[PDB]
C-alpha cells in the first residue's frame, strides 16, 4: 500500500476536563528507521494538538499548511481557535485536494478555550469528521490501537488514569505492530498543564 | 445674497426677520384662516391638505383655495365641496417638482 | 462637449453617436423594398462614378442564406461586414437548429447585434441602415429593416437612403397588397427614376413563386424592360 | 450504510443508520447522515462518507443564499436540480447515493440522487447497500395514503432491517419527519443495540508505565 | 478612454510624482502613532479619531495591527487602503513560514510590501496606497528594531520616527541612541504625546518578552491612567 | 471634471447619467398604465404607427418572456430588445437553474441588477428602458415592476411610463382611493382622460393575465373593441 | 389552548357595537377563564365600554388587575394595552382612593419589565394623579423625583409638564420657593421644543 | 472591453475627491437609525415613497445576511443590493469553509474589503451607500457601518441618510448603557419621528432587531402596535 510506507500512529482519547493525545516517536522507510524524533503531535493552539499519521510528507505538508491557514485565521480575528472550526477547516483542507488527495488521517484533541468541555474527532483520507466523545484513532495499525483501547477506556477519568490508560493503549497496541513503535509520547491537556512525557516501549 | 454689506453694521438696521416659508404647525393656521373667510359644506378636509408638507408660500395657499372657489364658480356653486378643494390643489397643489428615486 | 462617445448621453437623452450614423446614410443612395403576396421585390439606386467601374462593381443586393436579401444604404465596408456575419448567423441557426431560419429571429438577432454595439465607447455604431426580406412556403412575405440605432420593424414598402423623402410617397400611392410582383418589378423602375433627380444604373433583386425562395439578379431581362419606364 | 424515506399524508419520514466502516472496520459508531439543507428539506447520504458531507454544505450553503435571495421557503425541486446538475458535471466521481425529501407549497414528496445524477420521483426510496435489506419490507407493508405514526414505525421498520441482516449496519436508528408545520428531527429513535457490560476491573494508581521523561507546562499563569 | 484617464503613472516636469506626494499630503491631515526603541523592546504611541462617546469596545484598536507572534505595525493616511494591504503583507508574513519555518525576520516584511505598493505606483494606471504605514519587530539576527514606510516606497531604520502631522524634531534633541532603559520611552512617548490623554483618546502599545518569546501589550487602560499622572512638569 | 461623461459622482451626489437616461425614455413616447386585479393583471399602452407602411402587427412593445411573465417598456426601442433579451434569457436560466418557472419579482431584481452594473461600472451607457413587467406566482396574487435604468424596481400597484408619466399616476391615485376584473373604468380611460384621443381598438395593446388562466394573452380588436364600447355607462 | 379557551371568542366581535349594557361584567367571563387579540382588545374594549358607563373598568379593571399574567403577549401589546387601560383608570375613576394604587403597580410593575420611559409616562399621569386627589405632600417629592431622570436625560422633555403640575401643587398652599423659580424655569424649558397649545397654553 | 484605470483619484490637496461625492450622496440619502443595547440591536429605517401606490411589502430595507446579520443602508438605491448580494455570498464562502454562522467582525472585514476595490480598479464609481451592520455574535451584540471609502467603526448608537447629526447629538444625549429592550425600539422611532416629514406611518418605517435568536424584521402588525403606545 501507500498508507503503510512510513507508519505512525496517533490516538486520542478524554475523561473529564482533560484530553490525551498520544503518538510514536518513529520515521523510516517500509522497514528502515532513519530516526527516532519525528513530529506528529502538532500544537496549534495552546490547548488544542492536532496529531496526524500516514505518509510523512503529507503530515509536515497539511501540518505545515494547517499553521499557515489557522495561523492567519487567528491574525485575522483575534482569538484562540475554537477546535470545532479548525476540524472544519482540515475538513476543507484534506477535501479541494479531492483528487490526488493527502495521503493522511489527523486526529484533533482538545478542549473548548472558554468553557473547557473537551473533544476528540478524527478525519480521513479526503476529509470527514468524526465526532467522537470516547476515543479516535488514526494509522497504519488501527484497530489494535482501536479493540485494546475500546476495551479499556471507561467513561469521566483523571488525568492520572487516562495517562494510564493511553499509555498502556499505546504500549501494547504498536508494540502487536511492525512498522510502528520504538518509543511512544503521550500529550496530557489538563485545563491548566500539558503534561508532556515519553514512553520507553520495546524499541525494536 | 446681494443686498449689501454695510447696510446693516448695527446703525442702519440693527435687525433682519426672516419669513420661513412656512412648515406643520403653521401651514395649519394659514388654512384655518383662509378657509375661515369662506362658504365651506365640512365635506372638506383640513389636516389632509396640511399633510404632504411641500414647498408652500402662503400666496399658494391663497392661489389654491382661491382657486377651489373659483374652480367652484363651474357648476355656479356657493360653496365647495370636495373636489374644487382636492381638484385644484392637484392642479396647482405645486404643478409638481422632479423626485428623483434612487437616492431617497 | 456631449458628443463623440456613444456611452454619454445628451442631456435631454439622445446619443449622438446614433444620430450622427442617422445622417451617415442619408447621404447615400436610395435602396427600395416593395412586399406583395408572393415576395418581396428589391430595387436599389446605383450612383456610378466613373465609366472606370464596371457592372455591379459594388454590391449592394447581397444575399445570406440563400433565400433572404440585404439592400443596404449607407458605408458600404459596414454593411458588407454585417452582410457576413449575417451569413455566419444563419450558418450557426442552419447548423445549430437544422430548420431554416425564420426571418423575423434573423432580424432580432442582427438588430440586437448592431444595437448591442452602440453601448461602447471601445467601438463606433455601424453606419448603414439595410433591409432583409424572403417567404418559406408558411411564412408571408416577411422583410424587416434595421437601423444604425438597432432598431428592427416589419414593414411593406421600406425605403432607405438619401431620397426616402421622396420616395416613400410613391410606394405609398402604390396599390400594396394584392398584385403578383412581376409588374412592381416593372413598377420599382418608376420609383427609382422618380427618385433620381439629376447615370442612375439601378439593379434589381427578388424573391417570389417564379424564384421558390431565392435570389436572382433580374435574371437578366426586365432590365431592358424597365428601362423602357423613361419619359415617365 | 442502510437509509430510506417514506412520504405519507402530511409529509416524509426519512431514517438511516449511523455506523461509518472504513474498509471492514466501524471507524465511528455514531454518525448524522441525515443532513441539513434547508428548514423543509432534509437530504440523506450513503455511499462515500465526505462526498455527501460536501455535496450537501454546498446546496444547503447555495440554497439557503438563493431562499433568502428570493425571501420565501425554498422549495424541493431545486434543491433536486442543483444535485442532479452539480453531481452529473463530475461524471459520477462523486459517490453520493443521496435521498432528499421536502414538503413545500406544492406537495410533500422525496427524490432520490443516484452518483451518476439521475433523479426519481418516487413514494419510497432506498440508498445505500442496505436497500437491499430495506426495500422488501416496502413491499410487503407498505400502503400510500399512510398516517404518520405507522409511517415512523415503517421506517423504523425498515431501517431496523437493514441492521439485522447488513454489513453495513448500524448502531442505533434516527429519523427525521418532516411535516406541513412541524419538523422532527429526532436523534436516535431506538437504540436496538446496546453496549454490553466489561468484567473485572484492569489498572492500578500510577503504576504500570515506562515513563522515559515527563515534562510539565502551565497555561494560564 | 485617454481623455478621461487621471494618469497617475507620470513623471512631472519638475520630476516627481503628482499622485504620489499627494499622498504624502494625505498623511498630514490624519496621523499619530509614532515609535521608540530601546535596548528593551519597542512601542507605538497612537491617537484614535475625536471625543465622540458612541464606542463602545476595540478588540485592537483601529491602529495596531498584529501580524506575527513577533511584529506589529500602525496606521496612518487613508484607513480605507491599508487594512486591505496589512491584510495582504499579513499572508505575506505567513507564506515566509511557509516557505522556510522562520517566524520572518522584518525587513524581508517591509522589502516585500514596499515592492508591492511600488507596484501600485509603477503602473496600472491606479492610485497608489495613501498610507505612511509604519512596522515594530524583532528577529534573531538584529535587535529590536522599527522600520518605517511611505506610499512613495522606500523605508529605512527610523528609530524615533513619528508619522501624521506636526513633525518628531523635537525627539531628535531629546533620544538618547546608546541607551534608552523602556519606561523612560514611555516617558518620552507621553512627553511627545502631551505636546501634539487617557486611553479615551491615546492608543499606546509595547513590545517585550520574557524568556525568548515576544510579547505585544496593549497597555490596558489603568496603565494610561498611571503614566499620564508620571509628569508634574515635563 | 468629467461628471456629466461618465457615470461617476459629481459633487452633492447625483450622478449625472441615470436622469440623462431617465430623459431617455421620453424619447418620442408610446405610453403603457399597467392595471392589476385582484384576480387580474390586465396590461394597456398606446402604440402610434406612422404611415400605414409599418406593418402593425411586427411594431409593439407587449413582449412576452415565459408563458407567465409579460412585459411592456417605453423607452428607446433600440434599446428595449436588447433588455427583454437577457430577461428572456434569465427566465429560461432559472428554469434550468432552479427548477421551477421564475417569479415575477426576482427577475425584475436580476434586470434591474445589470442594469446596476451598467450604472455602476463605466465604458457603458445605462440604457434607457424600463420594464413594465407582471405576472402571477402560485403563493401572492397578480403583481407588476418595474426596474427603470437605475435599477430600482419596487413593485407598484398602478405607475405608468413614457410620456405623460406623472398625469397618469395622478389620474391612479385619485381613482384607486374610492377602493375590478373588468378594469373597463380604470385601464383605458387612464390613457382617454391623460391625453384625450378615445382610441378606437387599433392603437391600444392589452395584454392579460388572469388567476383562472395564467397564461400572458396579447388581445385583438375583437375583444379590446368589446371592451372600449363598455365604455358607454 | 384547551377546549374552552376559544369557546366565547366571536362575543368580543358582536358585542362591541351591539348595545352600552350587554357586556358590563358580561366580557369579563371571557377576559378571567385569536385570544391574544381578542383577550387584549376584550380588556381595552371592555375597559373603554365601562369607562363609558363610566365605573366598572376599574372595579372590574381591579378584578381583571392583579397581574402575575403576561410576560409574550407580544411585548408592545402590553405596552398600548397597560398605557391605555391606566389612561382609563386616570382619565375617569369612580372611587377615590383606587387608581393611587392602580397606577403604583403600574411604576413597581414598569420596574419589572425594565421599560424606562413608560415610567415617567405614568409618573407625569400619577403627579397628576395626586394633584387631582388633594394629596400636596408627596407629589411634590415625585416630583423631586422625576427632574432627577430628566435632568439626566434631554432637558426638560416633559419635565415642562410635571414642573407645571408641582408648580400647581405648591399655589395651593406654598410661597416663593417655587412661585416664580420653577414655573419660570419650566418656561426656559418651554421655549425649546414643540409645543401643542395644550401644554403652552396651559403653561400660558 | 473594460477601462482597467481608476477613476478615484487623489486631489491637490490631498484627499479623495469621489469618497466626499460619496459621502454626500449618503447624506443626502433616507435617514436610518441604530441603536446597540444590552441585549440586541435595533436597526430602524424611513420607507418613504413618491404615493401612496406602491408594495410596501415588496422591497426591504432590513434584510438578514443569511444567518443572524441584517444590514440597513442609507443612500443609493441599487448598489446596496449590489453589498447585499456580496455580502451574503461572503458569508456563505466563510460558512461552508468554517461550519459556522459568520462573526460579525470578520462580515465587516470582507464588506469593508469588497468596498475598497471600488475605489480603484477600473473606472468603477465608489458604491456611496454607507450601510451599517447588526449581529448578535456569541455572548454580546455588535454594531458596525461600512463607508464607501471602506472604513467602519463599532458603537452603540448611530444615524445616517438626511440630518444625521441630529441624529448621533440626539442618540448621544438619550442612551443609557444598559438600555436594553424596546427602549431602544422606542428612542429609534422617536429618532425617526424627530423629522420623518410627516404624520409617522406604520408602512412607511420597518424595524430589524437581533434578539438573540437570529435577526428578524418586525411585521407590520408589530411596529403599529407599539406606534399605537406612543
Amino acid at each position: 500500500s501507500i498508507m503503510s510506507y512510513n507508519g505512525g500512529a496517533v490516538m486520542a482519547m478524554k475523561g473529564k476536563n482533560c484530553v490525551a493525545i498520544a503518538a510514536d516517536r518513529r520515521f523510516g522507510i517500509q522497514a528502515q528507521m532513519v530516526t527516532t524524533d519525528f513530529q506528529k503531535i502538532f500544537p496549534m493552539g495552546d490547548r488544542l494538538y492536532i496529531g496526524l499519521a500516514g505518509l510523512a510528507t503529507d503530515v509536515q505538508t497539511v501540518a505545515q499548511r494547517l499553521k499557515f491557514r489557522l495561523n492567519l485565521y487567528e491574525l485575522k480575528e483575534g482569538r484562540q481557535i475554537k477546535p470545532y472550526t479548525l476540524m472544519s477547516m482540515v475538513a476543507n483542507l484534506l477535501y479541494e485536494k479531492r483528487f490526488g488527495p493527502y495521503y493522511t488521517e489527523p486526529v484533533i484533541a482538545g478542549l473548548d478555550p472558554k468553557t473547557f468541555k473537551p473533544f476528540i474527532c478524527s478525519l480521513d483520507l479526503i476529509g470527514c469528521p468524526m465526532v467522537t466523545d470516547d476515543f479516535v484513532v488514526s494509522g497504519t495499525c488501527a484497530e489494535q490501537m482501536y479493540g485494546m483501547c475500546e476495551s479499556l477506556w471507561e467513561p469521566n477519568m483523571d488525568p492520572d488514569h487516562l495517562f494510564e490508560t493511553i499509555s498502556q493503549a499505546m504500549l501494547n497496541a504498536v508494540d502487536r505492530d511492525a512498522v510502528s513503535g520504538m518509543g511512544v509520547i503521550v500529550h496530557i491537556i489538563e485545563k491548566d498543564k500539558i503534561t508532556t512525557r515519553t514512553l520507553k516501549a520495546r524499541m525494536d | 445674497d446681494t443686498l449689501d454689506p454695510a447696510l446693516l453694521r448695527p446703525g442702519r438696521l440693527d435687525r433682519k426677520i426672516e419669513f420661513p416659508l412656512p412648515d406643520r404647525r403653521q401651514k395649519r393656521l394659514i388654512f384655518s384662516t383662509i378657509t375661515s373667510k369662506m362658504n365651506l359644506s365640512e365635506e372638506v378636509d383640513l389636516e389632509d391638505y396640511v399633510a404632504r408638507p411641500d414647498k408652500i408660500s402662503g400666496a399658494d395657499i391663497n392661489s389654491i383655495c382661491q382657486e377651489s372657489g373659483m374652480l367652484a364658480v363651474r357648476e355656479n356653486r356657493y360653496i365647495v365641496l370636495a373636489k374644487d378643494f382636492e381638484k385644484a390643489y392637484k392642479t396647482v397643489i405645486k404643478k409638481d417638482e422632479q423626485e428623483h428615486e434612487f437616492y431617497k | 462637449g456631449y458628443d463623440l462617445s456613444a456611452s454619454t448621453f445628451s442631456p435631454d437623452g439622445r446619443v449622438f453617436q446614433v444620430e450622427y450614423a442617422m445622417k451617415a446614410v442619408e447621404n447615400s443612395s436610395t435602396a427600395i423594398g416593395i412586399r406583395c403576396k408572393d415576395g418581396v421585390v428589391f430595387g436599389v439606386e446605383k450612383l456610378v462614378l466613373s465609366k472606370l467601374y464596371e457592372e455591379g462593381s459594388n454590391k449592394r443586393l447581397f444575399n445570406v442564406d440563400r433565400h433572404v436579401g440585404m439592400a443596404v444604404a449607407g458605408l458600404l465596408a459596414d454593411a458588407r461586414s454585417l452582410a457576413d456575419i449575417a451569413r455566419e448567423e444563419a450558418s450557426n441557426f442552419r447548423s445549430n437548429f437544422g430548420y431554416n431560419i425564420p426571418l423575423k429571429h434573423l432580424a432580432d438577432r442582427v438588430a440586437m447585434y448592431v444595437h448591442a454595439y452602440t453601448l461602447y465607447s471601445a467601438v463606433r455604431p455601424f453606419g448603414c441602415s439595410f433591409m432583409l426580406g424572403s417567404y418559406s412556403v408558411n411564412d408571408g412575405a416577411q422583410l424587416y429593416m434595421i437601423d444604425p440605432s438597432g432598431v428592427s420593424y416589419g414593414y411593406w414598402g421600406c425605403a432607405i437612403g438619401k431620397a426616402r423623402q421622396a420616395a416613400k410617397t410613391e410606394i405609398e400611392k402604390l396599390q400594396m397588397k394584392e398584385m403578383t410582383c412581376r409588374d412592381i418589378v416593372k413598377e420599382v423602375a418608376k420609383i427609382i427614376y422618380i427618385v433620381h433627380d439629376e447615370a442612375f444604373e439601378l439593379e434589381l433583386s427578388w424573391v417570389g413563386e417564379l424564384t421558390n425562395g431565392r435570389h436572382e439578379i433580374v435574371p437578366k431581362d426586365i432590365r431592358e424592360e424597365a428601362e423602357k419606364y423613361a419619359k415617365e | 450504510t442502510t437509509i430510506a424515506g417514506v412520504v405519507y399524508k402530511d409529509g416524509i419520514v426519512l431514517g438511516a443508520d449511523t455506523r461509518a466502516t472504513e474498509g471492514m472496520v466501524v471507524a465511528d459508531k455514531n454518525c448524522s447522515k441525515i443532513h441539513f439543507i434547508s428548514p423543509n428539506i432534509y437530504c440523506c447520504g450513503a455511499g462515500t462518507a465526505a462526498d455527501t458531507d460536501m455535496t450537501t454544505q454546498l446546496i444547503s450553503s447555495n440554497l439557503e443564499l438563493h431562499s433568502l435571495s428570493t425571501g420565501r421557503l425554498p422549495r424541493v425541486v431545486t434543491a433536486n436540480r442543483m444535485l442532479k446538475q452539480m453531481l452529473f458535471r463530475y461524471q459520477g466521481y462523486i459517490g453520493a447515493a443521496l435521498v432528499l425529501g421536502g414538503v413545500d407549497v406544492t406537495g410533500p414528496h422525496l427524490y432520490s440522487i443516484y452518483p451518476h445524477g439521475s433523479t426519481d420521483k418516487l413514494p419510497y426510496v432506498t440508498m445505500g447497500s442496505g436497500s437491499l435489506a430495506a426495500m422488501a419490507v416496502f413491499e410487503d407493508k407498505f400502503r400510500p395514503d399512510m398516517e404518520e405514526e405507522e409511517a415512523k414505525n415503517l421506517v423504523s421498520e425498515a431501517i431496523a432491517a437493514g441492521i439485522f441482516n447488513d454489513l453495513g449496519s448500524g448502531s442505533n436508528i434516527d429519523l427525521c419527519v418532516i411535516s406541513k408545520n412541524k419538523l422532527d428531527f429526532l436523534r436516535p429513535y431506538t437504540v436496538p443495540n446496546k453496549k454490553g457490560t466489561r468484567l473485572g476491573r484492569y489498572r492500578c494508581e500510577k503504576g504500570t508505565t515506562a515513563v522515559l521523561t515527563e515534562k510539565i507546562t502551565p497555561l494560564e499563569i | 478612454s485617454r481623455r478621461y484617464d487621471s494618469r497617475t503613472t507620470i513623471f512631472s516636469p519638475e520630476g516627481r510624482l503628482y499622485q504620489v506626494e499627494y499622498a504624502m499630503e494625505a498623511i498630514g491631515h490624519a496621523g499619530t502613532c509614532l515609535g521608540i526603541l530601546a535596548n528593551d523592546g519597542v512601542l507605538l504611541a497612537a491617537e484614535r479619531r475625536n471625543i465622540h462617546k458612541l464606542l463602545d469596545e476595540v478588540f485592537f484598536s483601529e491602529k495596531i495591527y498584529k501580524l506575527n507572534e513577533d511584529m506589529a505595525c500602525s496606521v496612518a493616511g487613508i484607513t480605507s487602503d491599508a487594512n486591505v494591504l496589512t491584510n495582504e503583507l499579513r499572508l505575506i508574513a505567513q507564506r515566509y513560514l511557509l516557505q522556510y519555518q522562520e517566524p520572518i525576520p522584518c525587513e524581508q516584511l517591509v522589502t516585500a510590501l514596499c515592492d508591492i505598493k511600488q507596484a501600485y505606483t509603477q503602473f496600472g494606471g491606479k492610485r497608489p496606497f495613501g498610507v505612511s504605514l509604519l512596522y515594530i519587530g524583532w528577529d534573531k539576527h538584529y535587535g529590536f528594531q522599527l522600520y518605517q514606510s511611505d506610499p512613495s516606497g522606500n523605508y529605512g531604520g527610523w528609530k524615533a520616527t513619528c508619522i501624521g502631522n506636526n513633525s518628531v524634531s523635537m525627539l531628535k534633541q531629546d533620544y538618547k541612541e546608546g541607551e534608552m532603559t523602556l519606561k523612560s520611552a514611555l516617558a518620552l512617548a507621553i512627553k511627545v504625546l502631551n505636546k501634539t490623554l487617557s486611553a479615551e483618546k491615546v492608543e499606546i502599545a509595547t513590545l517585550t518578552r520574557e524568556n525568548g518569546k515576544t510579547v505585544i501589550r496593549v497597555l490596558k487602560q489603568k496603565e494610561v491612567e498611571q503614566l499620564i499622572k508620571k509628569h508634574e512638569e515635563e | 471634471g468629467f461628471d456629466r461623461h461618465i457615470t461617476i459622482f459629481s459633487p452633492e451626489g447625483r450622478l449625472y447619467q441615470v436622469e440623462y437616461a431617465f430623459k431617455a425614455i421620453n424619447q418620442g413616447g408610446l405610453t403603457s398604465v399597467a392595471v392589476r386585479g385582484k384576480d387580474c393583471a390586465v396590461i394597456v399602452t398606446q402604440k402610434k404607427v406612422p404611415d400605414k407602411l409599418l406593418d402593425s402587427s411586427t411594431v409593439t412593445h407587449l413582449f412576452k418572456i415565459t408563458e407567465n411573465i409579460g412585459c411592456v417598456m417605453t423607452g428607446m426601442t433600440a434599446d428595449s430588445r436588447s433588455q427583454v433579451q437577457r430577461a428572456r434569457y434569465e427566465a429560461a436560466n432559472w428554469k434550468y437553474k432552479y427548477g421551477y418557472e421564475i417569479p415575477v419579482d426576482m427577475l425584475c431584481k436580476r434586470i434591474a441588477d445589470i442594469s446596476q452594473v451598467y450604472t455602476q461600472n463605466a465604458e457603458m451607457r445605462p440604457l434607457g428602458c424600463c420594464m413594465i413587467l407582471i405576472g402571477i406566482d402560485e403563493e401572492q396574487g397578480p403583481q407588476v415592476y418595474k426596474c427603470d435604468p437605475a435599477g430600482y424596481y419596487c413593485g407598484f400597484k398602478a405607475t405608468a411610463a413614457g410620456v405623460k408619466q406623472t398625469e397618469s399616476t395622478s389620474f391612479l391615485e385619485k381613482k384607486v382611493k374610492k377602493k375590478f376584473e373588468q378594469t373597463v373604468e380604470t385601464a383605458i380611460t387612464c390613457l382617454s382622460t391623460v391625453l384625450s384621443i378615445d382610441f378606437k381598438p387599433s392603437e391600444i395593446e392589452v395584454g392579460v393575465v388572469t388567476v383562472e388562466n395564467p397564461k400572458f394573452r396579447i388581445l385583438t380588436e375583437a375583444e379590446i373593441d368589446a371592451h372600449l364600447v363598455a365604455l358607454a355607462e | 389552548m384547551a377546549a374552552a379557551a376559544v369557546v366565547e371568542f366571536q362575543r368580543a366581535q358582536s358585542l362591541l357595537s351591539t348595545d352600552r349594557e350587554a357586556s358590563i361584567d358580561i366580557l369579563h367571563s371571557i377576559v378571567k377563564r385569536e385570544a391574544v387579540q381578542v383577550k387584549e382588545q376584550s380588556i381595552l374594549e371592555l375597559g373603554s365600554l365601562l369607562a363609558k358607563t363610566g365605573q366598572a373598568a376599574e372595579l372590574g379593571g381591579l378584578l381583571k388587575y392583579v397581574r402575575p399574567f403576561l410576560n409574550s403577549i407580544s411585548k408592545a401589546k402590553a405596552a398600548r394595552l397597560v398605557r391605555s387601560l391606566l389612561d382609563l383608570f386616570l382619565d375617569m375613576e369612580a372611587a377615590t382612593g383606587q387608581e393611587v394604587e392602580l397606577c403604583l403597580e403600574c411604576i413597581e410593575w414598569a420596574k419589572s419589565e425594565k421599560r424606562t420611559f413608560l415610567r415617567q409616562a405614568l409618573e407625569a399621569r400619577l403627579v397628576s394623579l395626586y394633584f387631582d386627589t388633594k394629596r400636596y405632600q408627596e407629589a411634590l417629592h415625585l416630583g423631586s423625583q422625576l427632574l432627577r431622570e430628566l435632568k439626566k436625560m434631554d432637558d426638560k422633555a416633559l419635565l415642562v409638564e410635571v414642573q407645571l403640575l408641582e408648580s400647581k401643587t405648591y399655589h395651593a398652599l406654598s410661597n416663593l420657593p417655587k412661585a416664580r423659580a420653577a414655573l419660570t424655569s419650566a418656561r426656559t424649558t418651554a421655549n425649546a421644543i414643540y409645543c401643542p397649545p395644550k401644554l403652552q397654553a396651559t403653561l400660558d | 472591453r473594460g477601462y482597467s484605470f481608476s477613476l478615484t483619484t487623489f486631489s491637490p490637496s490631498g484627499k479623495l475627491v469621489q469618497i466626499e461625492y460619496a459621502l454626500a450622496a449618503v447624506a443626502g440619502g433616507a435617514p436610518s437609525v441604530g441603536i446597540k443595547a444590552a441585549n440586541g440591536v435595533v436597526l430602524a429605517t424611513e420607507k418613504k415613497q413618491k404615493s401612496i401606490l406602491y408594495d410596501e411589502r415588496s422591497v426591504h430595507k432590513v434584510e438578514p445576511i443569511t444567518k443572524h446579520i441584517g444590514l440597513v443602508y442609507s443612500g443609493m438605491g441599487p448598489d446596496y443590493r449590489v453589498l447585499v448580494h456580496r455580502a451574503r455570498k461572503l458569508a456563505q464562502q466563510y460558512y461552508l469553509v468554517y461550519q459556522e454562522p459568520i462573526p460579525t467582525a470578520q462580515l465587516v472585514q470582507r464588506v469593508a474589503s469588497v468596498m475598497q476595490e471600488y475605489t480603484q480598479s477600473g473606472g468603477v464609481r465608489p458604491f456611496g451607500v454607507s450601510l451599517l451592520i447588526c449581529g448578535w455574535n456569541e455572548g454580546r451584540p455588535y454594531l458596525f457601518q461600512s463607508d464607501p471609502s471602506g472604513a467602519y467603526f463599532a458603537w452603540k448608537a448611530t444615524a445616517m441618510g438626511k440630518n444625521y447629526v441630529n441624529g448621533k447629538t440626539f442618540l448621544e444625549k438619550r442612551y443609557n448603557e444598559d438600555l436594553e429592550l424596546e427602549d431602544a425600539i422606542h428612542t429609534a422611532i422617536l429618532t425617526l419621528k424627530e423629522s420623518f416629514e410627516g404624520q409617522m406611518t406604520e408602512d412607511n418605517i420597518e424595524v430589524g432587531i437581533c434578539n438573540e435568536a437570529g435577526f428578524r424584521r418586525l411585521t407590520p402588525t408589530e411596529v403599529k402596535d407599539y406606534l399605537a403606545a406612543i
